[PDB]
């Protein structure tokens, strides 16, 4: 009776793909590539007919990670050629870094040889499927929301009860807030609004109506009180606006170049 | 077995608005009821006692597939199962021609498979924002439990023995399920799920239903008796404390439930600590026992959510403690707003407040009373120092 | 309005299930014809 | 409301079709159980 | 694989009048399309899932050879590649009987191989005197990048893992390339090269072209409005500053481009 | 100018010859596969 139940079950599943070949090709399908077994289509993986409904269901669960990796790679490659604000670039960089960690993890799994079945492969990538799920949900509206809206949303999600969502939100927030701090640093030390893409609460406003066309009386810079982020007191926001306005004043009209520098 | 030809394609769901933050984004596999990929080799051809173990092998394969919510060849989904419906009921129909002992064992295992599916769906659902971080941390705990206990046990014991161990069986499968207690832990999590679900159903159907101590003090306050559609904060910590009161005597169950209660409520203890030591209200999911308005700047009116309270607020001492917590927070926020400081220095008084590191330990005796008394004395010292010297 | 996707999925799944049902009625008719050829003799 | 009503009808028709398919498979198995004693 | 007999003489070039100062002085090896030195063992015969790793290893060898511009057995230059002409286009054609996953990964790595070829050709060209010391220092930085980073990565990681590390594979090859930042830094250099190339093209085609302060002051000085055929000096430092602007947020790319500017 | 013209014509002939070579090799291989089946 030394025959295991797997060897007793096998003769009825011989017209199906053996598990080891499924694993060999899932190695690639997890990285959003095509193969001879899983002909990864436009955005479909086309599971063959020699894979029964139970292995097919498990492969759907597993290939969720491959499809999410494909969608996130598409997002990264789209926004890598567009003209986006620095904070959106930091979000794209965090996305691509998550994809790079996922690729390293999948490659360690496959190359280690410790994955011998589809269920163990599902358990091993389970939390990675979840992280890719979070990353693909947070960035569904990437091209339609500004960096400060992302700061507000990730600040809402920094208080989530789930530790994984909370940690992802915290990291995304920390990167985008590093670049927002760069915005603030530019404005506070140089009076610069260079490449903020409307994400800053201080916008250059050269829009005049014939009054002061040459900015003799104006200093064409407005201060939107509705764009001040919730983590900056309106008093400190006015102080920031005034520090930048006074730097630009001293440098351009008072010709105080050495002291401003 | 023969091979049928059906178009099976994995792809992400196109419409992701009615999907929670952690809902499954990939579509569902082809169901055996409408798109079978195998000409099912009927069982009675191997029903004889010499093919009994071959039948057992097939059935245990199908049960290892069911234990994660996938349908086997002879253990398929209910006829009313609709995978594209996040609210669908979950049942399994077993091949009628199966050996009756195998059929009994497979029913008892199908039970845990259905519990797995329901708990997966439940953590997906409660991962949303409208449920409060107590229920969200609970959903995270359910997912962590599945992935790191139930899936680990399945993968590393039952499937691994199916692959490796000769003389393996279905009775040994149920025995191994019972050994690691994973069925009892799943029963506890599923009982908590059932209680939360029953309370949600009551709050959604029993909708037509709707003290001078609140005036005896100098308060611009009001009770917020809105019975929310989903229990939050204290309303779920009461559920967990009740499930601890019910499962007394079974000590492993109680240890598990207390670990759950201490993990889930960590963020709630953080909220209460920050409120009683700084008057901070970092409540984005609207679940703390008290809140303010204007979300002119100082013109704040505090409310008390009677739904998410940790205690009953019926007795005398309970209302005393509740109003003492609210008063501590009010005084400390007043101090912070006066000194224009974002937090209160830790040395602004000689009474030091320690954090909350064990929630059940705080709620059990009179530790909440003494803790709020300490915080209240410290707040009154700081507040009277402010108002008498500054 | 995305409820139309469950409508299309149910319509396709119904039609697939009806192709199985019709195939099983053709198998039922084949068995009845084979019975009518042998069971009378 | 019309989309939900079509879903309710299509779900009822699915459930009925599956119960009929199960019933037809029981009839198929009864016909095989009669016939195999003749064809063997 | 059985040997074919061809004539392969490695000699210096006879005429070096139209060769840049650092241009290559040897002739090109025989191309596979005209002078194959081996009979190509068709990959269809190792497409079985058991011989899959054999085809994987052959493709990895071809990829390690493409990564330095040398066509492999199954990855070859396309038809319009003329090695004598230095302004030739550069693309690789991949054996159509290759495993489709290997074809995908191989196209991805062929991108880097073609970038290496074009960048080597670029610094060779820009080593001339007619290009200015800014473009010459950029060509020096390109060649130092190749030699000290790209070839160091290639050998000491990819070839050492292809020769000594089991469990190595094409996907791990691309992972190693992505981890060492070599792909990002080379993509940066290639973007700068492409910007300089579009500039050169504009200045070669835009030939339909044409301050009072120098008169308000006693200055016998004129403006030289000549638009040169290749940008020089400030016209390239401006390109680099524009790149640093377009890369704001990618602190690694900004650090790389800032060190490039400080060097040039 | 004449030398540049001859270079362009010879480059075109080369490209056409190489494209024809691949088309021909594909025909050659299909014939080989058919023959291997026939000789087997």
């Amino acid at each position: 009776s030394s025959v295991t139940l797997r060897q007793l079950s096998n003769p009825y599943y011989v017209n199906t793909i053996p598990e080891e070949d499924i694993l060999k090709y899932v190695s690639y399908t997890l990285l959003a590539t095509t193969s001879a077994l899983f002909p990864f289509d436009h955005e479909q993986i086309q599971i063959p007919s020699k894979i029964p409904n139970f292995e097919s269901g498990l492969l759907h669960l597993i290939f969720e990670a491959g499809l999410l990796y494909q969608s996130l790679g598409y997002k990264v490659e789209k926004f890598r050629m567009l003209n986006i604000s620095p904070m959106k670039k930091a979000l794209i960089i965090e996305i691509s870094e998550e994809l790079q960690n996922y690729t390293a993890f999948v490659n360690n799994l496959v190359s280690s040889g410790t994955v011998v079945s589809l269920k163990s492969l599902y358990r091993e990538i389970y939390e990675n499927i979840i992280r890719l799920r979070i990353y693909c949900r947070f960035t569904e509206h990437l091209e339609e929301l500004s960096g400060d809206t992302f700061l507000i949303e990730l600040n809402i999600f920094k208080s989530h009860g789930d530790l994984t969502i909370r940690k992802i939100a915290t990291n995304l927030f920390n990167s985008m807030i590093s670049l927002y701090y760069e915005y603030l640093m530019n404005w506070l030390t140089k009076g610069l609004l260079r490449a903020t893409y409307g994400e800053f609460f201080i916008a250059e406003n050269t829009d005049t109506n014939g009054t002061d066309d040459d900015f003799i009386y104006h200093i064409p810079i407005e201060f939107n009180q509705e764009r001040v982020p919730a983590f900056i007191p309106k008093e400190l926001a006015y102080k920031i606006f005034m520090i930048g306005k006074s730097y630009i004043f001293l440098e351009k009209y008072c010709k105080e170049v050495q002291w401003t520098n | 077995m023969e091979i049928k030809e059906v178009d099976d394609r994995a792809e992400l769901l196109r419409y992701t608005n009615n999907i929670p933050l952690l809902g499954k984004l990939v579509n569902h596999q082809p169901l055996w009821s409408t798109n079978p990929k195998l000409k099912s080799f009927s069982l009675e051809k191997i029903s004889a006692p010499d093919q009994r173990r071959v039948q057992e092998a097939l059935v245990v394969k199908d049960l290892l597939n069911v234990l994660i919510g996938l349908e086997g060849t002879y253990i398929r989904y209910f006829n009313d199962y609709e995978p594209s419906d996040p609210e669908t009921p979950i049942e399994f129909k077993i091949a009628k021609k199966m050996d009756p002992s195998f059929k009994t064992f497979s029913r008892r295992i199908v039970r845990y498979g259905k519990q797995y599916m329901i708990l997966t769906r439940a953590y997906e659902k409660w991962s949303d924002t409208s449920f409060g971080m107590v229920l969200q941390r609970f959903a995270y705990e359910i997912r962590r439990f599945l992935e790191d206990v139930y899936l680990k046990t399945l993968v590393e014991r039952l499937e691994r023995d199916f692959n490796k161990v000769p003389n393996f069986s279905i009775r040994e499968l149920e025995q191994i399920i019972n050994e690691t207690e994973v069925n009892k832990q799943m029963e506890l999590l599923y009982n908590i799920y059932e209680e939360i679900f029953r309370e949600i159903e009551e709050r959604r159907t029993n909708q037509s239903s709707q003290n001078e101590s609140s005036l005896h003090l100098r308060l611009m306050v009001a009770f917020d008796t809105t019975v929310y559609p989903v229990p939050k904060g204290g309303a779920i910590l009461k559920i967990f404390q009740q499930k601890i009161l019910e499962n007394l005597g079974d000590r492993s169950s109680v240890m598990f439930l207390k670990k759950l209660l201490n993990n889930i409520s960590q963020d709630y203890c953080t909220m209460l600590y920050e409120w009683l030591t700084q008057g901070i209200l970092n409540d984005p999911y609207q679940e703390f026992m008290t809140y303010d308005d204007l979300e002119r700047a100082w013109d704040t009116q505090y409310f008390i959510r009677k739904d998410v309270l940790l205690r009953d607020c019926d007795s005398e001492e309970d209302k005393n403690l509740l109003f003492k917590m609210l008063r501590t927070g009010i005084l400390l926020k007043v101090v912070r707003a006066s000194l224009q400081i974002p937090t209160i220095p830790s040395n602004s008084s000689d009474i030091t407040i320690q954090e909350i590191n064990d929630f059940a330990d705080l709620m059990e005796g009179s530790n909440l009373e003494l803790y709020v008394d300490k915080c209240y004395s410290r707040a009154n010292e700081i507040f009277l120092k402010l108002f008498f010297q500054g | 309005k995305s409820l139309k996707h469950e409508i299309k999925e149910l319509r396709k799944e119904k039609n697939d299930t009806l192709n199985n049902y019709d195939t099983l009625e053709e198998e039922t008719d084949d068995l009845k014809n084979r019975l009518q050829a042998l069971e009378k003799e």
